[PDB]
């Protein structure tokens, strides 16, 4: 019944500022005591709360970050906006509207706080990225099965994709036909603004002579696709 | 300022178990306290509203309790939709303040990680830059650490990690962390070494290269 | 001292 979708930019770069929207359905901001609110999922992170505002125009701010905050309405066009200045890449997150219940009512004046104690529906939530990177496809660098990564009979190998901007990056091995016992690790931003990730597997070391392994990156940003064998050290042979 | 602080951060279960997490605020929020469920991918649903009210359309094996600084959310039974991470809110002083947090995940019987370590490949070396790996693999808890040294000198500051989302099947997990250095820096040093502490090992575990033995 | 709730003042 109600429902609520954040829009913006999925990309912003450093100092500039950054405006979401809300639109939602279902509710009115002309519904007594309603509210619209704004919190942030940093990457791996807990809920950060960030902005309110009411039916009435009353708004309330994070005092973290009041000085880059502004919150306003639309009641007519049932949208809400967040404006956030001067961004950084600490503000890569997230974004989610929600609303707020207002109290319960009789003859339009309230006679219980309860309802109100909760954000009670979530839009689905948009991901921003603050960063002043541009596109790059990545290098793909094997890692090389050996003694040094055996298990008894089992070793492990993998491709290192490094350096590229932005997400996402997909990695199959083998062309798909190989499923089992790999591990594609989550992307880790590095230092220099640029994305990293891993794919590992755990193979029979038997196969290594004979079996060929194969990591399959496709970067579509930047419309880069690699097939990147991956074998044994010649001193391993 | 007001601070809540949810127990405990993480905790294994397994489908049909009861369990509980608490939220403790440092000031009196009376019953201004909502609860919630996230799973990954997607947003935060409401539970309990008012510390204690239960949501329209929330499944009855939920409940809330509390009231002032000390409150708590029950699962009577677990399903396996409550594999998630819960977070509380209190909603009685501005700013609004969210808990930091409780990760609720699939229980079994504890598994030390294999541990791999990978140099890095001559490729990448032409290119100026040297990534040392290691990996953990197919462990539980999720609670690990790995320690770095390069000729026995701690590494701070210049390794990055990563960890899967419990694995469907035998839930367990896997952890890369990954060691950076100049190609010059790589070449002037010998032993590589990344430590691991794991509880299912009776102690820290250690995978090393020489890359000054021929 | 912090601020208020819009409603914790309401029964």
């Amino acid at each position: 019944r109600i429902t609520l979708k954040e829009s913006g930019p999925p990309l912003v770069k450093p100092t500039q500022t950054l405006t979401l929207t809300c639109s939602f359905s279902g509710f009115s901001l002309s519904d007594f005591g309603v509210g619209v609110g704004w919190i942030r999922q940093p990457p791996g992170k807990a809920l950060e709360w960030l902005a309110i505002i009411y039916s009435d125009d009353d708004k309330r701010y994070s005092p973290s970050l009041n000085t880059r905050l502004t919150i306003t309405k639309d009641t007519s066009k049932n949208q809400v906006v967040l404006v956030m200045t001067r961004v950084s890449p600490v503000d890569t997150a997230t974004y989610f509207c929600a609303h707020r219940r207002g109290p319960t009512t009789l003859f339009g004046v309230p006679i219980a706080r309860g309802p109100v104690n909760a954000m009670d529906v979530w839009g689905q939530g948009i991901t921003v990225t603050i960063s002043s990177t541009s596109t790059k496809g990545p290098s793909v660098f094997p890692l090389a099965p050996s003694s040094k990564s055996t298990s008894g009979g089992t070793a492990a190998l993998g491709c290192l994709v490094k350096d590229y901007f932005p997400e996402p990056v997909t990695v199959s091995w083998n062309s798909g036909a190989l499923t089992s016992g790999v591990h594609t690790f989550p992307a880790v931003l590095q230092s220099s603004g640029l994305y990293s990730l891993s794919s590992v597997v755990t193979v029979p070391s038997s196969s290594l002579g004979t079996q060929t392994y194969i990591c399959n990156v496709n970067h579509k940003p930047s419309n880069t696709k690699v097939d990147k064998r991956v074998e044994p050290k010649s001193c391993d042979k | 300022a007001l601070q809540l602080t949810q127990s405990p951060s993480s905790l294994s279960a397994s489908v049909g178990d009861r369990i509980t997490i608490t939220c403790r605020a440092s000031q009196g929020v009376t019953s201004a306290l909502a609860w919630y469920r996230q799973k990954p991918g997607s947003p935060p649903q409401l539970l309990i509203y008012d510390a204690s009210s239960l949501e329209s359309g929330v499944p009855s094996r939920f409940s809330g309790s509390g009231s002032g600084t000390e409150f708590t959310l029950t699962i009577s039974t677990l399903r396996p939709e409550d594999f998630a991470t819960y977070y509380c809110q209190q909603l009685h002083f501005y700013p609004h303040t969210f808990g930091g947090g409780t990760r609720v995940d699939v229980r079994r019987t504890v598994a030390a990680p294999s541990v791999f370590i990978f140099p890095p490949s001559d490729e990448q070396l032409k290119s100026g830059t040297a990534s040392v790996v290691c990996l953990l693999n197919n462990f539980y808890p999720r609670e690990a650490k790995v320690q770095w040294k390069v000729d026995n000198a701690l590494q701070s500051g210049n390794s990055q990690e990563s960890v899967t989302e419990q694995d469907s099947k035998d839930s367990t997990y896997s952890l890369s962390s990954t060691l950076t250095l100049s190609k010059a820096d790589y070449e002037k040093h010998k032993v590589y070494a990344c430590e691991v502490t794991h509880q299912g090992l009776s102690s820290p575990v250690t995978k090393s290269f020489n890359r000054g033995e021929c | 001292l912090l601020e208020l709730d819009k409603w914790a003042s309401l029964w």
